[PDB]
RNA sequence: CGGAACGGCGUCGGCCGGUCCCGACA
RNA sequence: CUUCGAUGUCGGCUCUUCCUACCGUCCGCGCGCACCGGCGCGGAAGCGUCGGAUUGUUCACCCGUUCAAGGGAUCGUGAGCU
RNA sequence: UCUAAGCGCGCACCCCGCCUCGCGCCCCGCCCGGCCGCGCGCCCCAGCCCCGUGCCCCGUCGCCGAGCGGCCCCCGCCCGGG
């Protein structure tokens, strides 16, 4: 399963992406950085530095680590919702892979979004609410230019590519007379209606 | 309770954990900023420090009590024998943090860049860019992978190996180092120039100008395993100490009960 | 949530062989707390406790609802610093349903729970005598407003285990 | 805020309720919360719905104020808003959908069967088509 | 300095309100200072 | 049913085009965007006018139509008189320099209070500044947008300001003195 | 192998059924694809079911018995308790009787 | 969001009055 | 309440860390803010808060300087010392 | 009317750079091989531009090739001097 993470909050899908690990269903979260965290942008700052604070005194190496870049904190959030020092849970992280952006093949997988778990529908208007980009780039991520420059370059190519498929669509589509037309008959007009 | 007294800690946390260097020379790291549109030029060298001598200079800085007079200073002469480009390096600058794209080394390998890629050259194999040299030695294959890197590279750097014969050291392998091209006015700027020093000796003369400023980088001289008097500057204790005066006497409070980074030990000092 | 009307009256005493009988119409989830409250008010408004006097009848009166009509109650709640009175309009389509509106609106706003709260009086009140002005704004002829909560057709996502291809427009 | 008002006569699919999945008429409006609903040909007994659970459509059928629900049959009736919504994009998912919720075990292994024949046979139509 | 001027610029440095506690400047006609939220006391000082 | 919506109308030399809550706003003296999707308003046209509309306006959000219409009509004034937002430098021993330089593009005050330091500012993108010469010690910030204008000019206060001392006792500094809807 | 054509449902074991403090290895709560609902479950009720042990590669059978939650999810006994590596394993409920 | 006396033109809901088309120096 | 088949009990010395209820420096703002210097207040714990005479002293007291806040860590710190 | 929308400036603090280490990964050279998988519109939510669907069969009959991706693979000491 490929979400974008666009427009989602980070708690919410980190749930349902919890309990999809611990069912094994191998998810791929993609555009980490454009996911939402909600309250202002201040106080949402001050929280992940106050995390950053929290580090064991005698030996920092030994002790909390906090991970500046958006994949990595979205990944370190459906840690907490599993069980990861068990091995139930430490073979569902290993089927978890969290990218900012959408960068290898993940681009060619068919993808999917979590309506409940997005913004939009989850919090009032003038809620105020802020992307994991920007507030990892405040608590050190080095890298949202860097994202961003790519995702325009495949935003671009993404377009050239779609004009293409909107035209052997066409023909796909017209083609699709066959025995396609008596399987039609008999899914929806048998009453089943699917 | 409170410390009683105001003192600064001894010694710089940053320079931890202090020990022996396991880079085998001193490595460029941070190459300084491109500053597209510059005159094109190399940032850095690799030279063996030859010693010190002591120069007498006039000075001429305003408002100061040494304007317009003479003044004694410690110079150190670094031995700069040519470095010889060797191969050309390019970059991505990548999400992920800059890519190396592909190293599109020379049609020949100098002896000694090729004696480094051996423990021992005389019982070696002598099988390094064996195929290479077969694959390249017509251009196509150097010029066809440097278009590649003008396309995707974003950072040109290129190998170089110094000359230990021109040296008065006994190391005979020569050391290779990935100095940036700078300030083209396009990374094709970049390859072209990169490609006009292949096979070519580059002098310290050509890289850097007199009065200009340059930031050193090596590796410290070695002291050994050191106690905290001299790895980190505490004071040494009362001569009536038992079991020595030169010693952290707290290394730290009952809680936190365990000892902590910060508090000085003995160790490797350079 | 019911709407009782409760008759009651003292046992009949050697000086007293007919007692006066009290009626009292109130709202609320059963019989059996219909009877109680009943018996609250007889305690401290008539001096009839529950075992001086019975109930002559506990009558559940139904109601047609198919029109909208504005019930105005005014009613007594206790708070953390002490009793205060309110009169509150709800808009519903029978005395019991407006009391139900006024119970989730009184727990809500003021925090007093059903026990606390004494009603005064129900009385369905016309579009003219209408005083509050949430009210008032329906009563007009012709309301036209967009739907408040469009955002609400998320109970759709539940079902698709939120793994829908398109986010839903609204 | 632009198109599908609450209003008398608004035509409603309810979407949770008893009433799930039937339309309904919007007589009166309660408040912001709720709204009185009559379906009298779509068999919604007349009741008081939270507008939560009666989602909108682009119909509204003419009726007087307070139509009683023999008075509402015949205006609803009249009008022509119930046939065009179920001609409609809407209309004719719903009808579907009505199918799809009445299907037994049995008849869900048909319709996978179904289903998996047309998953291969798009893979048959794009791989002429490339 | 020009009175003209003058005018013009202490009612930029002089003409306010100070709330006693917030210590914060104020509009000339206020109810409550807006850092110290609410307070009802304000002044400000002529030279 | 609430709706607080307050309606301006459109000026018939200024032409207007909103999509969405941004609205395009042009007349003689050029064109003024500005978005205004940060709030929830239903913003219409037609007609001549524009009706803001803010629904189920519970808290703070009937504070909103008449904010959005001011601003709306503020942009519709600029495009065709323009703003003008006269600064006087006002000085008591130190006459104070401001010098015009990138041609009509940014301010360079100099010999405040006697400071070395030169503080040069730059306008912001569309607003002018140049020196009455009618009224001495004035600067002029003209440009289509009253908040650009109101900008460039309280950056100029800003520059301005006396290190420390009583600020009662030592006036010196650039005032905005006329705020007005005038000559670009 | 006795399932070879045998169209099923997919289905998924998602832990016995248990209380933090207790766990009752008898019963083992499935999620049923397209249950969403407890009334739902009614069709799938009775019907058998089988999970393939990693192991062996030989099916488990067992049969689905009563509703576990509001969710759809049901509490299934297969012929022998399963092992608990067969947590977010698939289990198969066919359409056809065997 | 352990917690007080006290403050709050934060936001909804009341209670009791005055000015109110006698439209709240002209 | 815990420890009496034993948790080494004052101070110093050494060395680390922490707290803010901030003394100086930073940033604002108010003054009975002309300047100079003070005084109040809000954010702010990065750095500084020393050298000595007497006392076992913690403290105290005085001298001096670049003028010198208050604390916690088993009253931090005895298989570290004295 | 500095705030409620919106915007500007803004602390020896904070974060980052520079720097110290650095698990891993990368390119290259020797080498040139094996294994696995099959799946892309984007934006917006007070235009939501016609919605309120789809998938629902990863073995269940699906596995060719190609392409786009992944993964594994591979890399000596003694001895002497610093």
């Amino acid at each position: 399963i490929v979400i974008d993470c666009k427009g989602h909050i980070l708690g919410r899908l980190s749930a349902i992406v919890a309990k999809e690990l611990l069912h094994g269903h191998e998810v791929a979260l993609v555009r980490c950085e454009k996911a939402i965290i909600s309250g202002a942008f201040r106080d949402v700052k001050a929280h992940y530095l106050k995390k950053m604070h929290k580090r064991t005194n005698f030996n920092h190496l030994r002790g909390p680590f906090h991970f500046r870049a958006p994949a990595e904190i979205v990944r370190r959030t459906i840690r907490g919702m599993i069980p990861y020092k068990t091995v139930r849970g430490s073979d569902a992280m290993s089927r978890l892979r969290v990218y900012d952006g959408i960068p290898p093949c993940c681009a060619r997988y068919k993808r999917v979004v979590c309506p409940s778990a997005m913004a939009y529908l989850c919090l009032r208007p003038e809620r105020r609410r802020c992307e994991v980009g920007r507030v990892a780039h405040e608590i050190g991520w080095q890298h949202a230019a860097d994202v961003e420059r790519y995702e325009k370059r495949r935003l671009e190519e993404c377009d050239k590519w779609y004009q293409d498929k909107i035209q052997i669509d066409k023909k796909i589509a017209e083609a699709a007379e066959k025995d396609a037309e008596l399987q039609r008959i008999n899914a929806e007009l048998a009453k089943y209606g699917y | 309770s409170h410390r009683k007294f105001s003192c600064c800690r001894k010694g710089n946390l940053g320079y931890l954990p202090r020990k022996r260097c396991t880079r085998g020379r001193g490595r460029c790291k941070t190459f300084p900023p491109d500053v597209q549109g510059a005159p094109i030029h190399l940032t850095a060298f690799l030279g063996y420090k030859a010693g010190c001598t002591h120069v007498m200079r006039f000075i001429d800085h305003r408002g100061s009590n040494l304007h317009n007079r003479q003044a004694i200073d410690q110079a150190t002469i670094i031995d700069a024998p040519p470095m010889i480009c060797t191969a050309i390096i390019g970059y991505a600058k990548t999400p992920k943090g800059l890519r190396a794209v592909t190293t599109v080394w020379a049609a020949h390998i100098a002896e000694p860049a090729m004696r480094r890629f051996y423990r021992n050259y005389f019982h070696a194999e002598k099988t390094a860019f064996s195929t290479y040299m077969k694959k390249a030695a017509d251009g196509t294959y150097i010029k066809e992978q440097l278009g590649r890197l003008k396309q995707h590279a974003d950072v040109i750097r290129i190998v170089a190996h110094t000359q230990p014969a021109l040296t008065p050291l006994k190391q005979k392998k020569a050391d290779i180092m990935e100095i940036q091209v700078n300030g083209g006015a396009n990374v094709a700027e970049k390859v072209d120039y990169a490609y006009a020093l292949m096979e070519k000796p580059i002098s310290i003369k050509d890289v850097f100008s007199v009065g200009a400023q340059i930031d050193t980088i090596s590796i410290t001289r070695g002291r050994g395993f050191e106690g905290v008097v001299t790895r980190w500057g505490v004071t040494r204790l009362p001569r009536k100490t038992r079991r020595g005066n030169r010693k952290v006497a707290c290394i730290g409070a009952w809680h936190p009960a365990n000892v902590q980074y910060t508090v000085a030990r003995a160790g490797q000092m350079g | 949530m019911q709407k009782y009307i409760v008759y009651g009256r003292r046992l009949p005493s050697e000086k007293f062989p007919e007692p006066e009988v009290f009626r009292m119409t109130i709202y609320a989830p059963n019989e059996i707390v219909a009877k109680s409250r009943f018996w609250y008010h007889l305690k401290s408004l008539k001096k009839i406790k529950r075992t001086h006097g019975e109930i002559l009848d506990c009558q559940h009166i139904e109601e047609n609802g198919d029109f909208v009509k504005n019930f105005g109650v005014l009613l007594r709640y206790r708070s953390r610093v002490g009793q205060h009175n309110m009169y509150r309009e709800v808009r519903e389509t029978t005395s019991a349903r407006a009391m139900d509106k006024v119970y989730s609106e009184m727990a809500g706003q003021c925090r007093a729970r059903y026990h606390d709260i004494q009603i005064i009086n129900v009385k369905e009140v016309a579009d003219e005598d209408v005083r509050r002005e949430k009210v008032a704004m329906f009563t007009q002829k012709g309301v036209r407003f967009p739907h408040p909560c469009p955002y609400v057709h998320v109970k759709r996502a539940a079902r698709t285990a939120r793994f829908q291809d398109r986010a839903p427009h609204v | 805020s632009y198109h599908r008002f609450v209003e008398a006569g608004r035509l409603v699919y309810l979407g949770d309720g008893p009433d799930k999945g039937k339309l309904a008429v919007i007589v009166d409006i309660l408040s912001t919360a709720a709204v009185l609903i009559d379906g009298p040909t779509t068999g919604v007994k007349r009741q008081v719905v939270s507008l939560r659970w009666a989602m909108l459509t682009d119909q509204v059928i003419n009726i007087s104020e307070k139509p009683t629900t023999e008075q509402l049959k015949k205006e609803i009736e009249a009008s022509p808003a119930i046939d065009t919504f179920m001609n409609s994009v809407w209309g004719k998912k719903i009808q579907q959908q009505r199918l799809r919720a009445k299907a037994t075990f049995e008849d869900m292994g048909k319709i996978a069967k179904l289903r998996r024949e047309r998953k291969m046979a798009m893979k048959r139509i794009a791989m002429s088509i490339k | 300095m020009e009175p003209t001027l003058i005018n013009l610029a202490r009612e930029y440095n002089q003409n306010m309100m100070i709330c006693r506690h917030c210590y914060a400047r104020n509009p000339l006609r206020a109810t409550n200072c807006r850092r110290c939220r609410g307070t009802n006391l304000r002044k400000k000082k002529l030279s | 049913p609430l709706c607080s919506s307050m309606t301006i109308k459109v000026p018939t030399d200024v032409e207007c085009t909103i999509n969405k809550r941004v609205v395009t706003v042009k007349g003689k003296k050029g064109t003024l965007v500005r978005d205004f999707s940060h709030a929830p308003l239903d913003i219409t046209h037609a007609n001549d006018t524009i009706s803001v509309a803010v629904w189920f306006p519970r808290g703070k959000r009937n504070a909103l139509p008449r904010t959005i219409c001011s601003h709306i009509e503020n942009m519709f004034k600029g495009v065709t008189y323009g703003f003008e937002y006269k600064m006087r430098l006002a000085y008591a021993h130190f006459p104070i320099a401001a010098t015009v330089v990138d041609n009509n593009k940014a301010i360079e005050i100099r010999n405040f209070m006697h400071q070395i330091k030169t503080r040069r500012i730059e306008c912001l993108p569309g607003v002018t500044i140049a020196m009455s010469t009618n009224v001495k010690d004035e600067l002029i910030l003209r440009g289509i947008s009253i908040e650009d204008v109101s900008h460039t000019a309280a950056r100029i206060h800003e520059s301005l300001k006396v290190p420390n001392k009583d600020l009662r006792k030592f006036l010196d500094g650039c005032y905005v003195s006329s705020r007005g809807l005038q000559e670009q | 192998e006795e399932i070879k054509g045998k169209t099923f449902l997919p289905a998924i074991f998602v832990g016995y059924q248990r209380s933090r403090a207790k766990q009752r290895e008898n019963v083992a709560l499935v999620k049923v694809s397209g249950i969403y609902t407890r009334a739902e479950t009614d069709k799938v009720l009775g019907r058998l079911i089988a999970i393939i042990h990693s192991k062996s590669g030989k099916p488990i059978f067992g049969k689905i018995c009563r509703p576990h939650g509001n969710s759809g999810m049901v509490r299934a006994r297969f012929y022998t308790n399963l092992p608990g590596q067969l947590m977010g394993h698939k289990v198969r409920v066919f359409y056809d009787n065997i």
